[PDB]
């Protein structure tokens, strides 16, 4: 419309997908299927 | 206090100004 | 032949609780809920409003709803407050926001099956059931929106008994609520089809009675609905005492409904008369008529000046000759015959009660049939479309669910009762 | 600034307590108390 | 036989409203049970 | 019944300390929480319950947090006279302030105390049955109430969902000006208020300054004035939840009248019997007197005229010995005048209130005491024009690119002024658009 | 005609000492087991539930058996425990563990030889002996496998005599143990082919009751098994009193039962109403039967307006007239002709009691036969098949030594059970 | 009724302290071991028994034994304030330690102590009627905790067979630490706590530094504030065998709904009322609110955050002034809650206990009294997180065989460190797979 639908300023009203972000990080089942580098360890 | 009929009626609006509620 | 009322809302708790002081005190009943009258005549008719307790005490067959106990609390703790039955209480835990849709649609549909489940409840419990009698504002929330739905259900139930509803209507001059007009005419679409007699009150006519008629220095919603309570209280006496020529709701509405359609009516009560002139002029049935015919007396914005009579019905109360009354009905309708509609032979309607109203010789109650109300549907129908031409305050309707399309039909089903009204004014014998 | 402003009043009701003034507010009764005491107690409902 | 089923009424309700279960209190209490509760707790007193 | 007060920054604590101080005399707590139990003469009511929670050993705390990012202010309310009346955890303080940029206190700073905050919203929110808004109080001229306020806002409305925010907010004032940046800040808080709010209340400190410099006797007037009459203002409008009253209005009753469409939700606000004690002795102050007044454009606490516009919806609280009949005849006589104009499409104009409660009186206040008193706050196109004021500076400094370095350095986009600036156009033009009259009707 | 009371788990022995409250006040019997009362009409069937010791001393004929001895010294805190013959109360030392295959065959074979032993003892002394009463609760682990067990072996040696269980089942709203849905299934597998007739009972309900009906600011454990011990003490009345139209648990049972596996039923007590309200209704049979039919008195959470009635049984209590009794059971039969099964002409039972319990002039007990009761064990089902297909905790029951075709073979006995529910809900004459 | 405690090393004994101190002081028995003479309550009640036997000449003394290598921690309780409490027997020491060797207690040292150990545990069991567990408490990171907890938990796995064995114990911090081999010590111990514990609660010192920081006031806590935490704890989950109740809840009946698989038996810990003095005049502290303080992180303690994983199973202990409605009313208004989850195999999630003893008060102590309090155990997926870390700094640490010559030297085949790295690499793939959606029936 004649507005901006808030993805600018870089916010979303959209709710997060509860089941998908309640899995747990594993070293086999999510580091290791990265394409940059990643680890457990604290920065 | 008159009714509309002209009977005598009661208060029906409670007295506040100049009241204090601790004695 | 006993009535069930159902009071909705601020304005008919308000008025209920007035209404249920005057019947109770008519009948000697203590606010304790203890009889304590002086006459049989009292006791052998107290089935039609009140349920009998044990040990002498009577309960009022009422049910009082609302969306915020807040109001349920004041009528709970009002003088008489505590005669009412704790069970018969129905409220939510949200209000109904102004707003017709939620009242119709969200906290309505919520709360709805508990007051048909008492509304039923109450109405199996009759020998024989008479009319209900519903009090609510059209200008209102929960009012307007719970009230339409509960009358349509109990049409859906009871489809053969009275529906009767006394209802309040904004006043011309200045309003209580900026989205009056959506409220009103939904309400008025709802009623036309689902009900058999409405009444209708403007605040500002009972202000102009008091300032006018009675003088009164410092007026208060306690008069108005006093007032108001007087009426109510009388259209029924002839049902609960004896009396010359007997009346009731079903034939009082054979006598005032020409066609199903035009169940709108105007009311006024005459004896008002300020505590000063009071000592310089006795009652008689002419000081009524009078009194009871002048536009200074009816209780609406429309004058019957600009209209004409199709029906009316007078209802006395007291000790008193069938003459005064023929002749007098007669003579009003002889000397002002341009006002009545000429394809009827005879317009009003009388019956004679024995028992007046306590401290008064006599009385009389006028429930009147104009087409004057045309004036009122058609403001309610122009501001409507001013607003609605605008999308003026749409969104939150549309935002509990409402389909437009609602608007445009209650609109036009107003518009053609408004038209009907003006063909009816215009007929003639030909 | 806040001190002789707020502070002094304070004190002042602190040693005076017939400021507080009356008032009536009757529409808090027993139906508000037991919506109160029954959060969370919803049981028997259809869907 | 009207004015006695009025006094066998007034006798009920009178029997009811004076009773321990709406009330919520117990008066028939044994001596081990002034110190196990298992059941009939309901909540401390004002002393306590 | 209940509500929740989220103060943030310096004149949202501040304002804060004279409410606080106004509740609680109205109920009648005492400063360290306490109340004089057995000195009563009528009988113990839970009108409290909308501001405060009981502990069960009778005493009482405040339904309230205060944010600040430097702790000297809400150090100050910790160490005052009230100390024993808030739970400490309620009075949050970071370490450094948002030195007046907007991106200092949304970007870098605001985002590490922002969790604390709403973690003792949800604390609060869950001791809670019918709760049926929040009130936000902040000044949009300073760093972290922009940038906070805007980031707490924005989680809210994901949070809450549907919940209402009602905020009233200290706008820049058009002449008297305290901070160079005060635009920027301003017309970046614009998304936060005009999508994320459901009605907002603009103030500005020169028209209360000419308030009590012209109704009251005060020469040399501060803060604390100010704010006990924006404290009064507030009383007046939640008493309707917290009295008896004719007619009562509950706060959805105010977004139902006041707003026709989603973004036109910013109103003005006036109040009556500002007048102080020796005059108010030698005057009746009758039911439309005070109407009257309330229309004068001397009464109001925003600084514009609004018979440069039309008005959409006014809501009149009514609060006192007032009686319905004298209040409609006043309604009626004020639409009789030819200076107050109503755009076509909303004819029938008005809301009315009417509560039993006088008006409390504070014992170092400066009002006098009166028995009635009307408050007022009513939609109208007039406020286009406060915005175009803030829009001509902005042009004039962005242009130059004045002090751009601060907001880009420290994490901003350039695109966001255009951005901002060319959503708050849009905005006046729907204010345009909304207000012109239908005449072509066939 | 003597019954023998067996009280199982924490809940049966709980419900139980209210039960005998109950029963030892309406007989005056002192908690030290004296008589004190006034009347041969409490002496001339005291035998029915006591027995006599010598000396004046009477003894209650129940059985008290649990796992861990916590409830037996919970009952000996009681007002009444004293009353308990010592050689009645069986325990061990070590508990369910809530385990179902644990209560059932690892303590349950160790203990229930002693049990059937005590129960045959207070069996053989009776002179002719009438149907067995049981308490337990379905979702424990002793009360169920032990219950059931006991159950199974009573069945064995009194085939031709009547098994009666009062039963609690996991409410799907609240639980306190999260390995309900298990033991649940099995015991119903159980109760199915061994139980001549059952009542079920929520806990959800009887909060229900509490709250809205009788508005107790702090209800406990006490009150809901005051409610439970009021209806199981009022359906044995007619055996124990004089009446005009006598009735027995075996004429319940014909009268109930169309098929023999459609033996579960709905419960109901009528006289229920808070202290605040009771000043505002007198005592009236049409009160009595319209609280009786009112779903919000039954003592589940499936609501009958979902199902329809094959049979129902009223048994009223006090001196009142069979007429009022007869036309207000035609009224409720006529009115709702929808909701009770065509295929059988009358589906009402009435019985009459001339004694009422004391300190009530009236009282009516409900017990009712609607397909409804389906819905509950259609969700304990969903809840078995969402643990099932996982295999979620089943090491304890397999490490007890259960084959995991047992948990199929259940399931299918209850899915059975529903579809044959079903399919006479949707039975047509043709 | 009764139930064994087996103290190992340092934090072990440091630990028995606090807990013997508190179930003295909770019972009533005087330091040295004999109840007060004139203190006639009138009821000689048998709760003690659970903790306490009597010797016969009417000295109460505790079901413990306290295990060391070195002598100075015990010979400081053999020489303090409690001397005569304890039987000289139960203190056990040697002469030196396993100097952070996991292979040095497990092969060399702890097999010369094991068999006084598993003497005494014959003397106490035989002192018993109906024993229902043994409670152990050690620390993973050090040498003798480590590698004699695990010999002497094999031992007791091997005679008394089906006796349940539940552990408490200290794992390493992901960040602070105190020793260099810790990551050795931890995954050789693990393969230990897999195959010979029913249930193990998992402690980090880390966290209850930061709850003793947020919500007790203490700037500079030590170890005895922790101690008496977990000396709460502990009595809190032994309190339902101990005091009359609505719903009491034996030791099998916490296995028995906590467990869902056999190996699935780690889980977290949490309590809830942790307030100082002056917190707990400004606030209540009903059942809903410390019911809903359970499930905060903020109040976890064992540094993991349950939002990244699924609740299986949950257990309540209430203690103190409660009634069933009001914790059914908690629960069902955590079910409510989208960031709880719970895995749809588990539909019936909680398990309840309500006791009516409340927590006891100690003098010194730095908690506040209170009229109830809840403790919760749960297991939850979220676990696989802290495995993990342990998992990457073994690695890098074995990679370069940075310290194996020490291990070899004392008695261990190189090859033990890849085993154990590969069983902890399949305990970490068990919760990544329990927590896969069922989605086999699409
Ligand atoms: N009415 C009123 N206005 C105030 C008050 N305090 C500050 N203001 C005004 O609000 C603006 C300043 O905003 P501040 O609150 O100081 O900004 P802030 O929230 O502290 O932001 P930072 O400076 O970054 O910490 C100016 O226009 C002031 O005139 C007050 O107590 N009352
Ligand atoms: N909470 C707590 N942690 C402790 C305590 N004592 C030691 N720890 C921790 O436990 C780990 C050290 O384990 P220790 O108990 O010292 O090892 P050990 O049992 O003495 O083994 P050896 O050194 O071979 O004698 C470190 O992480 C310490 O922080 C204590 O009293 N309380
Ligand atoms: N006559 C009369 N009118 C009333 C009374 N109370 C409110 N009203 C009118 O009813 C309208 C307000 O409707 P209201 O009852 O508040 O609607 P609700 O919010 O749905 O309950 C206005 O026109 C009021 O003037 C009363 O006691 N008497
Ligand atoms: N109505 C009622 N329910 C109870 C009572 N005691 C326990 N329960 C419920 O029964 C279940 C516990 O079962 P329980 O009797 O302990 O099983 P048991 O261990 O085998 O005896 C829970 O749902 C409790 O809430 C009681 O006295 N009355
Ligand atoms: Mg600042
Ligand atoms: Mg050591
Ligand atoms: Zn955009
Ligand atoms: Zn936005
Ligand atoms: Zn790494």
């Amino acid at each position: 419309d004649k507005y901006h639908v808030c993805e600018c300023y870089g916010h979303t009203q959209q709710l997060p997908n509860y089941k998908k972000l309640t899995n747990p990080r594993t070293l086999q089942g999510f580091y290791a299927k990265q394409k940059v580098s990643a680890c457990p360890c604290i920065p | 206090l008159i009714d509309p009929f002209g009977n005598p009626k009661v208060r029906d609006v409670p007295d506040l100004f100049g009241r204090s509620r601790y004695s | 032949r006993e009535i069930v009322c159902v009071q909705a809302g601020q304005c008919g708790n308000q008025i209920g609780s007035k209404f249920w002081e005057v019947i109770s005190d008519e009948h000697g009943v203590d606010p304790t809920g203890t009889y304590q009258g002086d006459s049989d005549l009292q006791l052998e008719r107290i089935n039609v409003y009140f349920d009998e307790a044990t040990g002498g005490r009577y309960v009022p067959r009422s049910v009082l709803i609302d969306l915020e106990p807040g109001t349920m609390d004041s009528v709970r703790a009002g003088p008489y407050g505590q005669i009412f039955r704790p069970d018969n209480f129905i409220f939510g835990q949200s209000g109904a926001g102004n707003n017709w849709a939620k009242g119709h649609y969200t906290e309505g549909a919520e709360l709805i099956d508990s007051v048909l489940d008492v509304c039923c409840k109450e109405a199996e419990s009759c020998d024989c059931l008479q009319g209900f009698q519903i009090c609510h504002s059209l200008g209102g929330g929960t009012g307007s929106g719970m009230g339409t739905l509960l009358i349509s259900k109990l049409r859906e139930q009871y489809p053969d008994r009275i529906m009767m509803t006394f209802s309040i209507i904004p006043s011309p001059k200045v309003s209580d609520t900026v989205v009056e007009p959506y409220n009103t005419t939904l309400s008025v679409h709802q009623l036309v089809e689902n009900s058999d007699e409405s009444m209708c009150i403007d605040n500002e006519a009972l202000y102009d009675i008091c300032f006018r008629t009675l003088k009164l220095t410092t007026p208060t919603f306690g008069d108005l609905n006093h007032l108001v309570s007087a009426v109510v209280s009388g259209v029924t006496c002839c049902l609960r005492f004896p009396g010359q020529l007997n009346s009731d709701l079903r034939k009082l509405a054979v006598n005032l409904v020409p066609f199903p359609r035009l169940h709108f009516f105007m009311m006024g009560f005459a004896p008002l008369t300020s505590r000063g002139s009071q000592q310089y002029r006795g009652l008689s049935v002419p000081e009524l008529t009078q009194q009871m015919f002048d536009a200074k007396n009816m209780m609406q914005a429309a004058d019957p000046r600009h209209g004409r009579y199709l029906t009316a019905s007078a209802l006395f109360r007291g000790r008193m000759s069938t003459k005064e009354v023929d002749e007098q009905m007669l003579n009003v309708q002889n000397k002002n015959s341009s006002y009545f509609i000429e394809w009827i032979p005879n317009n009003i309607k009388s019956s004679v009660c024995d028992i007046p109203p306590k401290g008064l010789k006599m009385a009389v109650t006028f429930i009147g049939n104009n087409t004057c109300i045309q004036e009122m549907f058609r403001r309610v129908g122009e501001q409507f479309t001013l607003m609605f031409r605008r999308k003026a305050f749409l969104h939150w309707y549309t935002g509990e669910g409402m389909d437009e399309m609602e608007f445009t039909e209650a609109e036009s089903n107003m518009n053609d009762l408004v038209s009907e009204y003006q063909q009816y004014q215009d007929a003639t014998i030909e | 600034t806040k001190n002789v402003t707020v502070d002094a009043t304070g004190e002042y009701l602190k040693d005076n307590i017939d400021e507080y003034p009356a008032t009536s507010s009757e529409c808090w009764g027993m139906f508000m108390k037991f919506t109160d005491n029954m959060k969370g107690k919803k049981l028997r409902e259809c869907y | 036989d009207k004015e006695e089923d009025t006094r066998k009424a007034l006798e009920e309700i009178r029997f009811h409203m004076e009773g321990d279960f709406l009330n919520e209190t117990e008066t028939v209490v044994s001596e081990l049970g002034k110190k196990v509760k298992a059941e009939r707790y309901k909540g401390m007193t004002e002393e306590q | 019944r209940e509500a929740i007060c989220i103060h943030i920054g310096q004149a949202g604590c501040q304002v804060g300390n004279a409410c606080w101080e106004l509740f609680c005399l109205e109920h009648g707590i005492q400063p360290d929480g306490a109340m004089p139990s057995d000195k009563t003469i009528g009988v113990e009511d839970d009108a409290f319950n909308t501001f405060f929670s009981e502990t069960g050993a009778g005493k009482h705390v405040p339904r309230a947090v205060f944010l600040d990012l430097e702790p000297t202010v809400v150090d100050e309310v910790r160490t005052g006279t009230y100390r024993q009346l808030f739970h400490p955890e309620q009075l949050i303080s970071g370490k450094e302030d948002a030195a007046n940029n907007y991106a200092r206190g949304h970007y870098t700073i605001g985002k590490e105390i922002v969790d604390l905050c709403l973690d003792r919203i949800r604390k609060l929110a869950d001791n809670c049955t019918g709760l049926q808004g929040f009130l936000v109080y902040h000044a949009v001229g300073g760093g972290t109430g922009s940038g906070l306020g805007a980031l707490l806002l924005e989680r809210l409305s994901v949070d809450y969902g549907k919940k209402s925010k009602l905020g009233y907010t200290v706008y820049p004032s058009p002449q008297v000006s305290t901070a160079v940046v005060e635009p920027y800040n301003s017309v970046l808080s614009t998304h936060s208020l005009l999508e994320h709010t459901d009605v907002a209340a603009m103030l500005d400190n020169e028209a209360i300054y000419d308030l009590t410099r012209r109704n009251l006797d005060i020469e040399r007037p501060t803060y604390t004035n100010l704010n006990r009459l924006i404290g009064q203002v507030v009383s007046s409008l939640t008493a309707s939840l917290r009295f008896d009253g004719a007619l009562n209005v509950d706060l959805t009753e105010f977004q139902t009248n006041l707003v026709p469409y989603p973004r036109i939700h910013f109103v003005l606000t006036s109040y009556a019997p500002v007048i102080s004690a020796e005059k108010a002795y030698h005057e009746q102050l009758s039911v439309s007197e005070i109407s009257n007044a309330v229309f004068e454009p001397a009464s109001m606490m925003t600084k514009c005229d609004p018979r440069h516009g039309k008005y959409m919806a006014c809501c009149l609280m009514y609060r006192g010995d007032v009686v319905p009949k004298d209040v409609n005849a006043a309604v009626a006589t004020i639409k009789t005048k030819r200076t107050i104009q109503f755009v076509d499409w909303s004819p029938t104009g008005f809301k009315c209130g009417i509560n039993y409660q006088p008006p409390t009186v504070v014992p170092g206040g400066d009002l006098a005491k009166v028995q009635r008193a009307v408050c007022m706050i009513a939609n109208s196109t007039a406020i286009a024009e406060v915005f175009a004021r803030i829009d001509h500076k902005f042009d004039l400094m962005y242009s130059k690119r004045a002090f751009v370095h601060w907001y880009v350095g420290e994490g901003m986009e350039e695109g966001e002024f255009s951005e901002a600036r060319e959503d708050l156009a849009a905005l006046e033009k729907d204010y345009e658009e909304v207000g012109a009259e239908s005449a072509d009707m066939d």
